[PDB]
Parts: structure tokens; sequence; C-alpha cells
């Protein structure tokens, strides 16, 4: 009963900000985003992520819950009477006795804001009445007596859909901005139990509706959510992105476009693909936004550099290494260490010793090209190192056993187009060359066009940025 | 020859511009009248490029 | 998807696969890799033999082609392996001269087969090709003889500078 | 909302409107520089 | 040749010596040194920046 | 007196780093415990080495010899501040307190880092906390401890004990593989003739040689070994790796190979080296064969095979996981064998530098200067 | 910040990258003994 005073007061700050000064930030504002009460919600949905939310258990049970989501009735100046009732509510929960009314009774309190009055014309004061109690409720999936509770909760936030969609007016830049993260609490809590069958239309026609009318971060999100939703089951509509990329918004929440790129790196990975793949994976690596979010770009990095790890040309890639994950990367260790040895016992012995964390990556593509990852690996080494090698030499230095063998593995390094390598042809024995005096000159100044146009363009963007 | 010895003075102002917590009267906005310089200069260095290919045939 | 297990069901992944590997894909093979992926490594030859035989293919080997096709009918595979044999075929119309010096009659014999029948002699009469004395060559140079780098980017200096124009 | 919202956000471009008032802003700086 | 004394190639496949040096390039050297400290420089300033903003 | 205290630590090396004759550090452990009250050796070999044979009581007598000092050293911690002392009670405690387990240690700093009042005291605090860290491979100790000494020692100090504190910094920077600012602090050789922390100054031009062979280039090489005959009337001493640098400018790489081994086994058997000395001996290789293939290019590693020894084989697998491990531009063959004098940095690198840093940094700026707004 | 799936999840120490760079050429005689080898 001293701590839920902490609840009371930040409850408080919360939908004031949202209720009070969104709805005036909602009346006549937002000439392009004026509803800063949006991001200082979102801000403080991300301070209930930090904290326990409100009423979870704090030393009682279910105060706020049945206590605030009366009485906003926006109307004469003395709706502030209406706030302090909400204000002097609070002598319940210190001096009186609490009772539980939450995930239960809220069923008529949800339909409480409508059943006052006429409260008022928006909508993210309905979303507000819909999400600011019910999120605080999807963060327990304990499985028992409150996770069909989220389910139903997340109905009344498809009814919010039913009620962003025929909502009489751009309020979609706070409603879509809490609907980013409660669409993914939705996919969560859908997906605790089982896949998600026709939820997938409803992503579909929610992607539809916000089209062009009202197109500000919901393709975007939604599209995180289609993405996520291809990923995580089976792989047949990734040509639905192949041939219907509408993927360019203003990039606005600047973590969600770098994690959209991490998650179609992760696709461009799975389709086939080191170069793109890898440097997208780079984009999002250098867009990691901080860490101040404790070892959550650890294990997404290690099915980050995955590719890296393919492309044979990584060294040991200790200097991301957590050391909670060092437990975790007891396989993965060893395996960047496979990937500088050249042993083939120990290549398939890593595998023989650690299958089942490859199983927790679950890519099987990995495997599928890490040998020949090995012998590429090997050709680039020895053929940037020996003018004219024979084959007879890396061969039987990487056990070939045999002319042709080492023939066609030279002969698929030129179709692969890494050296000049030919053959002398009597029965092999390779006569070759490396190339320095390939050019110097011309050719930088043909890469500096794209160098200082890239600057001109970052230029113009300082521009378009000092606008502001 | 002269821009590596002329930028290289006036790159000593954001040293000076480390004011960071409460330092800073006018910024010694000197940072320019060398950019524009450096502009016409390569400018002309381009334009030059262009008439050799141009007039030469 | 709670249905009868389907007889066929090994092979006809496998038909597909045999097929897409005829066709030269790049991405349907791992989408394949993706689809069901745990019958892969532990049985099901009808597709544990065509991936470890793609991992031999792109290995560099043209004669576990043969090594393999002492058992690979698999229920009239035998189209896709002559399909596949093709493959071997047009793919040494690419990879047989692709930066080499010169080959003669017994590297013709060792990579391709079928020691000569007219049709290494419609490869030399169809690529544009010099049937030298008992010898090979692509061409006379190899690469058709790989001189003005300037006024192309002077023409991108116009437009540079036109860049650098209108904003500042 | 068959003919009636595009005029409604070019009038939310206007935002270049407001470019225009900082270019408003710079042409007074420097024509009050050009003053002194 | 290792301290300066000389600059050039000798031979012994060959066994024909060769001297060269035009070491300076005031461009590179000066142009580009400055712009290494003018990194530093915009390191600085990226404090700065990330203080004003918060 | 850390001198004899730095023959301890390397007492405590010879516990860790060579497990041939476990008995050798006990041996040498019950020696400096049977006099010196010194029981902290005794314990530490019951830990590693073997668990005292012979010493149950035979130091265990010794151990309450200081406990008894112990106890009378508290106990005048008390008689003492009876008396006023300008926090030299608290001194004299944590200088006698700096012998038998760590709570000689919890009763040596916990008294003097709180009244630590001038350079002195804090003087000998950090000059014996670089002491109990060295008697592990400490450096969370010997350099902590010279953090507290910029806040707290020098302040101007000594023309003489601020060149010892700089002498520690450099002798760290050997100890790690900070293989320039150890010289750079070694460089003084006028202000660490001998001193309770100079274990001997012969070891001192060993930690000198062993990063000056390395921070020298061949100017500096020259500048601080030839030059600075100073060093030289004192490493007359030492003259196997004196010769070896004395190669080290004429480049005779047979010699190089034989000191090469001897070093090698040499740091092989060498406090604060074990877990790392691995690179040194093979980058003195990779160095000394970039100006050797810097005098010309038409050359063959078999015309220096025999400066090699029989290196043709050795330094093929040699510098082919040399250059592997991304060394020294140049060309060399096996059917041919060749040798190549290139990479200049003004031909592209000079100026390849420049977008490697202006587009690092401009893309910092970039996303930097992108979430200014988004 | 770490919204996403994730959630479910020099002493030496500056020369260990090179030891396991160091861990593939003869860890630490053969050396020396390929002197009488010849």
């Amino acid at each position: 009963p001293p701590p839920p005073p902490a609840p009371q007061d930040v409850e408080m700050k919360e939908e004031a900000a949202t209720g009070g000064g969104s709805t005036g930030e909602a009346d006549g504002k937002t000439a392009a985003a004026a509803a800063e009460h949006s991001q200082r919600e979102l801000d403080t949905v991300t301070l209930e992520d930090i904290k326990e939310h409100v009423k979870q258990l704090e030393k009682a049970v279910s105060g706020k819950e049945p206590r605030f989501v009366l009485r906003a009735l926006r109307m004469l100046p003395s709706t502030s009477r209406r706030l302090n009732h909400y204000v002097l509510y609070k002598a319940v929960q210190g001096f009186f006795t609490s009772n539980n009314a939450t995930r239960d009774f809220l069923l008529p309190f949800l339909e409480e804001p409508m059943d006052t009055e006429a409260d008022l014309q928006f909508r993210p004061r309905t979303g507000k009445a819909a999400s600011t109690p019910l999120l605080p409720e999807v963060e327990a999936y304990l499985q028992l007596l409150v996770v069909i509770f989220m389910m139903n909760s997340k109905r009344y936030k498809e009814a919010q859909k039913i009620s962003d969609d025929l909502m009489q007016t751009q309020n979609r830049r706070a409603l879509d901005l809490v609907a980013a993260k409660c669409y993914y609490y939705h996919a969560r809590v859908y997906e605790f139990l089982d896949k998600l069958d026709v939820v997938r239309s409803f992503l579909h026609a929610r992607l539809r509706t916000a089209t062009l009318r009202h197109d500000a971060d919901g393709q975007a999100t939604l599209l995180n959510l289609l993405l996520r939703n291809y990923l995580h089951y089976s792989l047949y509509d990734q040509a639905e992105k192949l041939v219907s990329k509408s993927v360019f918004p203003e990039q606005a929440n600047n973590n969600e476009w770098a994690r959209y790129l991490y998650y179609t790196g992760r696709i461009k990975a799975i389709q086939l693909e080191y170069s793109e793949a890898r440097r997208t994976m780079t984009n999002a690596l250098r867009k990691a936004p901080q860490h101040t979010a404790v070892g959550f770009k650890q294990t997404v990095h290690k099915l980050l550099i995955v590719v890296e790890l393919l492309l044979g040309e990584i060294p040991d890639r200790l200097q991301f290494r957590q050391p909670s994950l060092k437990r975790s990367l007891m396989p993965y260790f060893l395996l960047t260490q496979a990937v500088r040895t050249g042993n083939l016992a120990k290549f398939n012995q890593v595998l023989d010793q650690f299958g089942e964390k490859f199983q927790a990556d679950g890519t099987y593509t990995l495997i599928i090209r890490l040998r020949h990852n090995v012998i590429k690996t090997g050709v680039r080494m020895i053929s940037l190192s020996y003018s004219r090698i024979s084959l007879a030499d890396i061969a039987q230095k990487l056990q070939l056993d045999s002319p042709e063998d080492a023939e066609f593995i030279v002969a698929k390094a030129i179709r692969d187009g890494v050296i000049e390598a030919s053959i002398n042809h009597e029965k092999g024995y390779v006569q070759s060359k490396e190339m320095i005096d390939i050019y110097s000159t011309r050719e930088p100044q043909l890469a500096f066009h794209q160098r200082i146009s890239f600057c001109l363009d970052i230029h113009n963007m300082s521009v378009k940025a000092m606008r502001f | 020859n002269y821009n590596k010895a002329v930028e290289e003075e006036d790159k000593m102002t954001p040293e000076q511009l480390a004011i960071k917590n409460v330092g800073k009267q006018d910024p010694k906005r000197h940072l320019e009248e060398h950019v524009d310089v450096l502009m016409t200069s390569n400018i002309v260095q381009c334009l030059a490029a262009m008439l050799d290919t141009v007039v030469f045939k | 998807e709670q249905l009868p297990e389907s007889a066929y069901m090994h092979q006809l992944l496998g038909l597909n696969l045999l097929f897409l590997l005829s066709q030269n894909r790049v991405a349907e093979f791992h989408t394949e890799l993706e689809r069901l992926p745990a019958k892969d490594i532990q049985t099901n030859v009808y597709i544990k033999h065509p991936v470890s035989l793609e991992q031999y293919l792109m290995e560099g080997s043209y004669n576990k082609v043969f090594l393999a096709k002492g058992n690979i009918p698999a229920e009239s595979y035998t189209f896709f392996i002559d399909i596949l044999l093709d493959t071997i075929r047009d793919e040494i119309a690419g990879c047989i001269e692709k930066a080499y010096e010169k080959i003669l009659f017994t590297e013709a014999t060792r990579i391709l087969f079928f020691n000569t029948p007219k049709k290494m002699t419609d490869y030399a009469k169809k690529r544009g090709w010099v049937l030298g004395p008992n010898n090979y060559y692509s061409f006379a140079s190899q690469q058709q003889k790989p001189t003005i780098p300037s006024t192309e980017l002077a023409k991108q200096v116009i437009e540079y500078a036109r860049q650098l124009e209108m904003i500042v | 909302y068959l003919s009636k919202i595009e005029e409604l956000q070019l009038i939310v471009n206007d935002k270049s409107q407001n470019l225009r008032r900082l270019q408003a802003q710079r042409n007074e700086l420097n024509a009050k520089v050009r003053l002194l | 040749i290792l301290d300066k004394k000389f600059h050039g190639i000798l031979d012994q496949g060959e066994g024909v010596l060769i001297i060269f040096d035009e070491p300076p390039v005031d461009k590179t050297y000066e142009a580009a040194l400055e712009t290494i400290q003018n990194m530093s420089k915009v390191v600085d300033s990226l404090y700065n920046k990330a203080k004003k903003l918060t | 007196p850390k001198n004899p205290d730095l023959r301890i630590a390397q007492l405590r090396f010879l516990l860790s780093l060579p497990e041939h004759r476990g008995d050798a550090a006990v041996r040498d452990e019950l020696m400096a415990a049977v006099r010196d009250n010194n029981m902290a050796p005794y314990y530490e070999a019951l830990c590693k080495s073997l668990d005292w044979q012979i010493d149950v009581d035979l130091l265990n007598k010794m151990k309450k010899a200081n406990e008894d000092e112990l106890k009378r050293l508290d106990e005048e911690l008390e008689d003492a501040e009876k008396n006023l002392g300008e926090s030299e009670i608290r001194d004299a405690m944590m200088a006698k307190a700096e012998i038998g387990d760590k709570e000689g240690a919890l009763t040596a700093f916990r008294k003097t880092y709180d009244k630590t009042v001038a350079l002195g005291h804090r003087l000998d605090i950090v000059f014996y906390l670089l002491r109990i860290g060295l008697f592990y491979m400490d450096n969370d100790l010997i350099t902590r401890n010279t953090e507290k000494a910029k806040s707290l020692i020098e302040e101007g100090g000594d023309w003489d004990r601020r060149n010892r504190l700089k002498v520690y910094q450099g002798l760290y920077c050997v100890a790690i593989r900070d293989f320039k600012q150890a010289a750079e602090l070694f460089l003084d050789t006028v202000s660490t003739f001998t001193s309770y922390e100079l274990m001997d100054y012969k070891t001192f031009v060993t930690y000198t040689v062993y990063v000056s062979m390395i921070a020298l280039e061949r100017p500096d090489l020259r500048e601080k070994v030839i030059k600075g005959a100073e060093i030289l009337e004192v490493l007359h001493s030492l003259p196997a790796v004196r010769q070896y640098l004395f190669s080290l400018y004429e480049c005779r790489y047979s010699v190089f190979f034989q000191s090469l081994a001897v070093v090698e086994q040499e740091m092989k058997k060498d406090w604060l080296f074990a877990p790392h000395y691995r690179y040194y001996v093979r980058e003195m290789r990779i160095h000394a064969y970039s100006q050797l293939l810097e005098s010309y290019r038409s050359l063959t590693l078999g015309y220096m095979a025999e400066a090699f020894g029989v290196g043709v084989e050795f330094i093929d697998q040699e510098l082919s996981r040399f250059i592997a491990a991304g060394r020294l531009h140049c060309k060399i063959d096996k059917v041919n064998e060749i040798v190549e004098t290139n990479r200049p940095d003004s031909k592209n690198w000079q100026y390849q530098e420049t977008i490697k840093k202006g587009d690092l940094l401009l893309n910092r700026v970039q996303k930097l200067s992108r979430v200014i707004n988004m | 910040m770490s919204e996403k799936k994730q959630p479910v999840d020099e002493d030496n120490w500056d020369d260990d990258n090179v030891e396991d760079d160091f861990s593939n050429q003869l860890r630490a005689e053969k050396h020396g003994y390929k002197m009488e080898t010849s």
C-alpha cells in the first residue's frame, strides 16, 4: 500500500497526456504530426515494459483498471473535476480494502467510457480505452485464466480495428503507432498457442485498408508482422515481395526499418544471396540503435552473421560476445573456429557435437554450402598466395587424391571467378598468375562519382533535415 | 598546394568548437571563405578537363 | 494436413528436385531445403541422394554423375538424368575453355564423354570454334582483345557539376 | 470521400509554405545583415 | 637501401640493379592527413551533438 | 623492497608456468617461508604446487608468528593513534601490513587509502600495490594503483620517484603486448640504476629489449640500443640478445633464427608472458622478411633459405599462413620462388583511407543526424 | 531497445584473437630440429 502510489502516479501521468493532451493534440493539430503526446505515450509504454505495467500484483489485486476507466465525459470545463474524482479515488488502495475487478469484470469496464455519455468524437481516446487497460494484461502469459483474456482483450482490439476502419482525420498517426506494438502482441499471444490462420487475412486486409488514405507507420509495421509470419512458418509467399515490392516509407521509427532490413536480410539469406544479403545485414548491424537493451543484439547477431561465416573470409567474431552469450555460443565459438580450420573430420565433428544447437538455428543452408565454403577459403588463400601453383600441390595439400577433381575445383573457381588460373594441359599441372598491375587510376575515379554523388545526396538530405 | 595548407587552420576551429558545456560565444564563423574557393578550383579543373576533349577534336 | 501418409511422397519431392536441378534454379532449391528439412539427412534416399549429389556437383565432380548412375532409375528419373547429362554437356560448352590455355583430344575424352560423335564435332562447328591440329583453342586470342575513358566521364562531370548546382 | 481528400492533403503540403516561412527568415537575416 | 642510403632495386635473378625514388606528394600526404584530423574533429563534435540533443 | 618480492613473484610464476618439478616451487616457497615470515608463499605452494609434503606445522609455527605479528601491528594501530600521527599510524600499519595471508593485505590497503595524505603516503602505497599485483600476473592492481597515483601521488613529485612510476607503467607495457610505451617509459636509463622496484637492472634490460626490438624501428633501434650506449655499459652483461640486435641491423637471418629459437624458449620460460608470447617471434619473422624482400624483387627464398637454414618448406607454410594472416604485401612462388618490393601507400591506399574514413564517419554522423529527426 | 523476438534469449584476452589465429601454426623444437634435418 505505499508502493501502489507509484502506479497511481504514473497512471495519471500517462492518461493525462494521452486523454486530455493528445485529445487536444487531435482536436485541431497534426500538421505533419503535432501529436507529440503520442510519442510520449509510446515512451511510457516502454516505461511500463521496463517496470511492471500497473497492477500485475503490486502487493494487492486489481485496483486501477476498475477505477480510472469510468467517467471521462469530455464536456463543460469542469471535467477536471472528473480528474479530481480520478485522483481522490486513491484512498481505496491505501486506506480501504482492495478487491479483484480485473480480467473478468473488464467486459463492461470497456463499455463504460461509451455508456457514460457521448464522450468525444476521436478514436485515439477509444484506442486509449482499449489499449492502456489491456496492454497491462498481455505480458503475464502463464496460460491459466490469463491468455484467453489476452485473446478476448485483443478481440476488443479487433473491434478497435473495426473502429479504426469505420471511425467517421489522420488519427492513424496515433492509432497505428499504438497498433504497431499491440499487433505485435497480437501475433505474440496468437502464436503462443498455435500458428495463426485467418489472422493472416486479418493482417492482409489490415494492410489493404492502410494503403493510400492513411499511409503512415501502418504499412511497414504490418509488413514486419507479415514477414515474420511467413518467416516462422513454411516459405511460399516471398514471391509476394518479389512481385509487390512496396516497402519504402519515410522509414519513421528508425529501428523498425533497421530490424526490417534485418528480417529481409534473413529472407535473402534463405532465398540465396551472399552480397546483397551481407550488405543489408551490415547496414542493420551498423543500424543497431543503441545498446540500452541487455543482450538482445546477441542471439539475433549469432543468426545475423551466419552469411559472413558462409563467406569464409571471417575471423573469430569475439568483439560481439556477451559473456552471458558464451554458454550458448559454446557451439558457435567452435563453429567459427571450424571456419578458420580446414579440417574435414572437425568440419563434421562440430556438426556431430552441436547439431541440436544447429537445429536451434534451424538453417541447413549453412551446412549445405559450408564444405564448399571451406574449399573456397582454400582456393582464395592459396590462389592469392602463389602465381603459378600446381593443382597437385593444393590438391594433395587439401586431400583431393586425384587431378581431375582438382580440375573441376579450378574450373568451377574460374566459373565462380576469383583468379585467372588456367591449366598447362598435359595432365593438369596449373600454369597461372596473380593480378597486380591490374589498374589503379581511372578505376578509383569511376567509383568516386558514387562516393561524392552519395556525399551530395547526404548534403541535400541534411538540407531537407535542416528544414525541420 | 595552399588548399592543404589553408584548410588545416580553419580545421582547428572545431577543436575550438570544443565548447561543450556552456562555452560558445560567436562560433568563429570562418569555416567558410575556403569552401567556395575550393568549389571554384575544382569547378575550373572539371571545366578544363572538359575543354580538353571538347576542343581537342 | 492430417492426411494418410503419402506413398510417393519421398520421390515426388525428388522428381521436382531433379527437374529443378536440370533446369538450373538458384533459390527454389533452398525453399525445397526449407519446406521439409528434417527428412533430408536421416533418411529419404530419393532426397538424401540428390542433395549430397548437388554438394558433389558443385564440389567439383561430373564423375559422381556416373558413380551415382550406378543406381538412379528411381521410377523414371531416367529422363531427368538425361537432362542432367544435357546440363553436363552444355555446361561443358560453357566451361570447356572459360580461361584455359588449350585442351586436346584426351581432355575432351575426360571432361566430355562418348569419345567422338558428331556432337562434339557439332560443338566445334556450332560455337564459333577452331578445331586445331589435334588441338583446341577458344579463338586466336580467346578474349576478343579487350581506348577512350575520358569523354564519357566528362559528360559525367557535366551532370555532376549540374547536381552540385541548384543545391547548397 | 470520393473527391474531397486530396486538397486537404494539399493544404497539408503547406509545410512547404512553412519552408517558405523558413526561407523568409533566411532572407530577413541576409537582407538585414546587408543593411548592416 | 634499408636506411634510405640507397633507393632502388637490385637483382640476382637478372643481376641488374635499378635505382628509383620519387616520394614527395604534398597533395596526398597533406590533404589526407588534414582530412584525418578533420575526422578526429568531427568525432569531437559528435559529443557536442549528442549532448545538445539529450 | 619489491626486488626480493619480485623474485617471489617469479617463484609464483615457476609455480604457474612450469609444472615440471612441482617440488621446486615447494622448494623455494618453503625456503622463503622458513625465514622472513613469508607464509603467503607457503599457502601459495600448498594450493598449486605440492600440498606441503612436510609443512603442516613447520610453517604453521611461522604462521602463528605472522599471527602474533599482525595482532601486534593492529594493537600498535591503537597504541600509536593514541598518540598523534600525521596519518603515520595508518602509514606504518599499511607498510607493515603490505607476509602471511590476505589478512595482511586487508589490514594494509583498508588502512592507507582512507588517510593517504601526501605524495609518499601513496608513493609507497602504489609501489607496493604494483608489487602485490606483480606477485601474480595482475593488471587490475598494478595499474588501478597508478590511477589512484594520478589522483594522489605525484602532483609534481620527485625528479626520481616519478620516473619510477613511469617505469612501472612501461614495465606493464612490456608485460602486456603494448610493444612501444614500455621502451618509451624505459627510455629513462638515467633514473632506474638500482631500486627496491628494480628486481634486477639486468632484468630491466631484459624487459627493455623484449619491447625495444619491436618498438624501435631501425632509426629508433640504433638511437636507443647503439647510440644510447648508456644501457650498453650495462647490457655488456647480456651479449646474447645484444648481438641478436646487432644482427638486427645487418639483417643476419641465420643467427636471427638461432637467437629466435633461443629467445622463444626464453619467453616460454619467463614471467607475464605465458599465455601471450605467441606472436612476438613470428612478428620478428615477418618484419625481417619485410625488409629482406624490400631489398629487391628478382630474388628467391632459396637464396635466403640458406639464411633460413633449410628454410624452403619452413617458410613455405610459414609465409603461406602469414600472407594468409594478411601480412607483408609481396610476391613469392614455389615453381618460381619470387621476391617482391611493392605496396606503395601513395598508389591507392593513401587515397583509399580518404573514403575508408569519410564514409565510416560519414554514415556515423548520418545515422547520428538521422535520429535527430527520425 | 530490444522489442523483437530476441527477448527469448587483455593480458592474453587482447592477444587472444591472434592466438586463435595462432591456433593453426606449430602452437609453440621441430623448427630448430629442421636445422639438423639437412
